[PDB]
Protein backbone atom coordinates (compact mmCIF):
# COMPACT_ATOMS: atom_id res chain seq x y z
CA UNK A 1 0.00 0.00 0.00
CA UNK A 2 1.04 3.54 0.04
CA UNK A 3 2.83 5.47 3.09
CA UNK A 4 1.85 4.37 6.48
CA UNK A 5 2.49 6.60 9.47
CA UNK A 6 2.12 4.97 13.13
CA UNK A 7 1.33 8.57 15.24
CA UNK A 8 -2.22 7.38 16.33
CA UNK A 9 -3.51 4.53 18.50
CA UNK A 10 -5.57 2.45 16.89
CA UNK A 11 -9.30 3.10 18.42
CA UNK A 12 -10.87 0.93 15.73
CA UNK A 13 -11.53 -2.38 18.14
CA UNK A 14 -14.88 -3.98 17.86
CA UNK A 15 -15.19 -2.00 21.25
CA UNK A 16 -13.63 1.46 22.58
CA UNK A 17 -13.22 -0.68 26.21
CA UNK A 18 -14.70 -0.19 29.65
CA UNK A 19 -15.02 2.98 31.67
CA UNK A 20 -15.23 2.37 35.35
CA UNK A 21 -16.43 4.70 37.53
CA UNK A 22 -16.02 4.43 41.34
CA UNK A 23 -18.48 6.98 42.94
CA UNK A 24 -17.64 7.77 46.59
CA UNK A 25 -19.83 9.54 48.11
CA UNK A 26 -20.87 8.08 51.60
CA UNK A 27 -18.11 7.07 53.82
CA UNK A 28 -18.35 5.10 56.96
CA UNK A 29 -18.93 6.77 60.60
CA UNK A 30 -15.60 5.36 61.79
CA UNK A 31 -13.86 7.10 59.51
CA UNK A 32 -15.17 11.39 60.02
CA UNK A 33 -15.27 11.68 56.37
CA UNK A 34 -17.88 13.91 55.48
CA UNK A 35 -20.41 12.61 52.45
CA UNK A 36 -19.31 13.98 49.07
CA UNK A 37 -22.28 15.92 47.81
CA UNK A 38 -22.78 16.69 44.42
CA UNK A 39 -20.88 13.29 43.89
CA UNK A 40 -23.69 11.86 41.70
CA UNK A 41 -24.04 14.65 39.15
CA UNK A 42 -20.53 13.89 38.25
CA UNK A 43 -20.95 10.16 38.45
CA UNK A 44 -23.85 10.56 36.07
CA UNK A 45 -22.65 13.58 33.85
CA UNK A 46 -19.84 11.29 32.93
CA UNK A 47 -21.81 7.57 32.14
CA UNK A 48 -23.38 10.06 30.08
CA UNK A 49 -20.40 11.49 28.20
CA UNK A 50 -18.98 7.86 28.04
CA UNK A 51 -21.87 5.82 26.52
CA UNK A 52 -21.72 9.17 23.41
CA UNK A 53 -18.31 7.70 23.37
CA UNK A 54 -19.41 4.32 23.00
CA UNK A 55 -17.86 3.28 26.20
CA UNK A 56 -19.04 0.37 28.18
CA UNK A 57 -20.04 1.91 31.38
CA UNK A 58 -19.75 0.35 34.81
CA UNK A 59 -20.58 2.30 37.64
CA UNK A 60 -19.64 1.77 41.45
CA UNK A 61 -20.66 3.16 44.26
CA UNK A 62 -19.50 4.00 47.80
CA UNK A 63 -16.95 1.00 47.94
CA UNK A 64 -14.71 0.15 50.60
CA UNK A 65 -10.49 0.02 50.01
CA UNK A 66 -10.92 -3.96 50.06
CA UNK A 67 -13.57 -3.67 47.24
CA UNK A 68 -11.83 -0.86 45.03
CA UNK A 69 -8.49 -3.64 44.83
CA UNK A 70 -10.62 -6.18 44.48
CA UNK A 71 -13.01 -4.46 41.39
CA UNK A 72 -8.91 -3.78 39.65
CA UNK A 73 -7.92 -6.70 39.90
CA UNK A 74 -10.78 -8.22 38.34
CA UNK A 75 -11.39 -5.84 35.92
CA UNK A 76 -7.18 -6.43 35.01
CA UNK A 77 -7.93 -10.35 34.88
CA UNK A 78 -10.34 -9.56 31.92
CA UNK A 79 -10.18 -10.72 28.18
CA UNK A 80 -9.51 -6.85 27.08
CA UNK A 81 -8.09 -7.67 23.71
CA UNK A 82 -11.58 -6.63 21.43
CA UNK A 83 -11.10 -3.44 23.39
CA UNK A 84 -9.08 -0.24 22.20
CA UNK A 85 -8.55 1.34 25.48
CA UNK A 86 -9.33 1.26 29.38
CA UNK A 87 -10.52 3.93 31.05
CA UNK A 88 -11.27 4.49 34.65
CA UNK A 89 -12.55 7.47 36.71
CA UNK A 90 -11.60 7.74 40.14
CA UNK A 91 -14.61 10.50 42.54
CA UNK A 92 -13.56 10.47 46.39
CA UNK A 93 -11.58 12.11 48.92
CA UNK A 94 -7.70 12.11 48.22
CA UNK A 95 -4.46 13.05 49.17
CA UNK A 96 -1.19 12.80 47.04
CA UNK A 97 -1.38 9.71 45.42
CA UNK A 98 -4.37 8.89 47.45
CA UNK A 99 -8.16 7.46 46.76
CA UNK A 100 -10.03 7.15 49.34
CA UNK A 101 -13.02 3.60 49.98
CA UNK A 102 -15.36 4.28 52.26
CA UNK A 103 -13.07 2.45 54.84
CA UNK A 104 -9.91 4.09 54.81
CA UNK A 105 -6.91 4.56 51.87
CA UNK A 106 -6.18 2.54 48.84
CA UNK A 107 -2.45 3.89 47.11
CA UNK A 108 -3.04 4.81 43.54
CA UNK A 109 0.11 2.80 42.16
CA UNK A 110 -1.68 0.05 43.21
CA UNK A 111 -4.87 0.50 41.40
CA UNK A 112 -3.11 1.58 38.39
CA UNK A 113 -0.15 -1.20 39.37
CA UNK A 114 -2.85 -3.41 37.64
CA UNK A 115 -3.08 -2.62 34.61
CA UNK A 116 0.87 -2.24 33.83
CA UNK A 117 2.20 -3.38 30.21
CA UNK A 118 3.48 -6.22 31.62
CA UNK A 119 0.43 -7.36 34.36
CA UNK A 120 -2.43 -6.40 31.67
CA UNK A 121 -1.07 -8.34 28.46
CA UNK A 122 -4.84 -7.14 26.63
CA UNK A 123 -4.11 -3.59 27.07
CA UNK A 124 -0.17 -3.69 26.21
CA UNK A 125 0.00 -0.99 23.81
CA UNK A 126 -3.25 0.64 24.32
CA UNK A 127 -4.28 3.65 26.26
CA UNK A 128 -5.41 3.48 29.80
CA UNK A 129 -6.97 6.70 31.16
CA UNK A 130 -7.08 7.51 34.81
CA UNK A 131 -9.39 10.44 35.45
CA UNK A 132 -9.00 11.81 38.89
CA UNK A 133 -11.53 13.58 40.80
CA UNK A 134 -9.80 13.85 44.49
CA UNK A 135 -7.33 16.08 46.33
CA UNK A 136 -3.90 15.95 46.11
CA UNK A 137 -2.98 17.73 49.71
CA UNK A 138 -3.97 21.10 51.24
CA UNK A 139 -2.48 23.92 49.28
CA UNK A 140 -4.82 26.92 48.30
CA UNK A 141 -4.55 28.67 44.98
CA UNK A 142 -5.38 32.55 45.90
CA UNK A 143 -5.22 33.03 42.02
CA UNK A 144 -4.03 36.25 40.30
CA UNK A 145 -6.27 38.72 38.96
CA UNK A 146 -5.27 39.17 34.82
CA UNK B 1 26.94 2.01 17.05
CA UNK B 2 25.76 2.30 20.51
CA UNK B 3 24.67 -0.09 23.43
CA UNK B 4 21.42 1.02 24.29
CA UNK B 5 19.42 1.63 20.87
CA UNK B 6 18.38 -0.72 18.21
CA UNK B 7 17.71 -3.84 20.42
CA UNK B 8 17.23 -6.79 18.90
CA UNK B 9 13.75 -7.77 21.35
CA UNK B 10 11.65 -4.83 21.01
CA UNK B 11 9.73 -3.65 24.60
CA UNK B 12 7.70 -1.30 25.99
CA UNK B 13 8.23 0.37 29.78
CA UNK B 14 5.49 -1.17 31.61
CA UNK B 15 4.43 2.27 32.89
CA UNK B 16 4.19 3.46 29.17
CA UNK B 17 0.30 4.21 27.51
CA UNK B 18 -1.29 5.12 30.75
CA UNK B 19 -2.55 8.98 30.89
CA UNK B 20 -4.00 10.43 34.33
CA UNK B 21 -6.05 13.11 34.17
CA UNK B 22 -5.53 14.79 37.52
CA UNK B 23 -8.13 17.41 38.50
CA UNK B 24 -5.89 19.38 40.42
CA UNK B 25 -2.48 20.09 40.78
CA UNK B 26 0.21 18.21 42.97
CA UNK B 27 -0.17 19.61 46.26
CA UNK B 28 -3.23 20.86 46.20
CA UNK B 29 -7.06 21.26 47.35
CA UNK B 30 -10.04 20.26 44.19
CA UNK B 31 -13.20 21.93 44.81
CA UNK B 32 -16.73 20.52 44.32
CA UNK B 33 -19.73 22.08 44.40
CA UNK B 34 -22.49 20.36 45.92
CA UNK B 35 -24.69 20.95 43.23
CA UNK B 36 -23.17 20.94 40.28
CA UNK B 37 -20.47 18.47 40.88
CA UNK B 38 -16.86 18.65 40.94
CA UNK B 39 -15.43 22.19 38.69
CA UNK B 40 -13.28 19.45 36.73
CA UNK B 41 -15.65 16.89 36.13
CA UNK B 42 -18.16 19.24 34.86
CA UNK B 43 -15.59 20.36 32.71
CA UNK B 44 -13.91 17.78 31.12
CA UNK B 45 -17.60 16.27 30.32
CA UNK B 46 -18.65 19.58 28.42
CA UNK B 47 -15.35 19.79 26.53
CA UNK B 48 -15.49 15.80 25.22
CA UNK B 49 -19.29 16.21 24.64
CA UNK B 50 -18.12 19.62 22.49
CA UNK B 51 -14.92 18.20 21.02
CA UNK B 52 -14.90 14.26 20.98
CA UNK B 53 -15.82 14.13 17.78
CA UNK B 54 -12.80 16.71 16.87
CA UNK B 55 -9.73 16.98 18.72
CA UNK B 56 -7.34 14.84 20.03
CA UNK B 57 -7.57 14.17 23.58
CA UNK B 58 -4.73 16.13 24.90
CA UNK B 59 -6.17 19.08 23.55
CA UNK B 60 -9.15 18.29 24.50
CA UNK B 61 -8.04 18.06 28.19
CA UNK B 62 -6.10 21.65 27.32
CA UNK B 63 -9.34 22.60 26.77
CA UNK B 64 -10.05 21.72 30.14
CA UNK B 65 -7.65 22.99 32.09
CA UNK B 66 -8.64 26.72 30.52
CA UNK B 67 -11.98 26.13 31.26
CA UNK B 68 -11.71 25.13 35.13
CA UNK B 69 -8.82 27.90 35.69
CA UNK B 70 -11.14 30.59 34.08
CA UNK B 71 -14.55 29.78 34.56
CA UNK B 72 -14.49 28.75 38.51
CA UNK B 73 -13.29 30.47 41.73
CA UNK B 74 -14.69 29.67 45.10
CA UNK B 75 -17.47 30.54 47.22
CA UNK B 76 -17.19 30.25 51.32
CA UNK B 77 -18.12 31.68 54.12
CA UNK B 78 -14.81 30.91 55.57
CA UNK B 79 -12.43 33.63 54.48
CA UNK B 80 -9.65 30.65 54.74
CA UNK B 81 -11.36 28.94 51.80
CA UNK B 82 -13.00 31.91 49.74
CA UNK B 83 -11.71 33.21 46.18
CA UNK B 84 -9.42 30.00 45.38
CA UNK B 85 -8.78 28.76 42.52
CA UNK B 86 -7.92 25.40 40.28
CA UNK B 87 -5.45 24.20 37.52
CA UNK B 88 -6.13 20.43 36.30
CA UNK B 89 -2.95 18.62 36.23
CA UNK B 90 -2.57 16.27 32.92
CA UNK B 91 -0.09 13.61 33.07
CA UNK B 92 0.67 11.77 30.40
CA UNK B 93 2.47 8.55 29.44
CA UNK B 94 1.36 8.08 25.98
CA UNK B 95 3.55 7.17 23.02
CA UNK B 96 0.72 8.10 20.43
CA UNK B 97 -2.20 10.91 19.86
CA UNK B 98 -5.84 9.31 20.82
CA UNK B 99 -8.75 10.20 19.29
CA UNK B 100 -12.13 9.35 20.17
CA UNK B 101 -13.20 8.68 16.54
CA UNK B 102 -12.11 6.71 13.66
CA UNK B 103 -12.14 6.38 10.05
CA UNK B 104 -14.98 4.41 8.57
CA UNK C 1 -22.08 25.05 48.25
CA UNK C 2 -18.41 24.85 47.67
CA UNK C 3 -16.42 22.23 49.43
CA UNK C 4 -12.72 19.84 48.73
CA UNK C 5 -12.34 16.39 48.26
Amino acid sequence: SGISLDNSYKMDYPEMGLCIIINNKNFHKSTGMTSRSGTDVDAANLRETFRNLKYEVRNKNDLTREEIVELMRDVSKEDHSKRSSFVCVLLSHGEEGIIFGTNGPVDLKKITNFFRGDRCRSLTGKPKLFIIQACRGTELDCGIET
Amino acid sequence: SGVDDDMACHKIPVEADFLYAYSTAPGYYSWRNSKDGSWFIQSLCAMLKQYADKLEFMHILTRVNRKVATEFESFSFDATFHAKKQIPCIVSMLTKELYFYHLE
Amino acid sequence: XDFFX
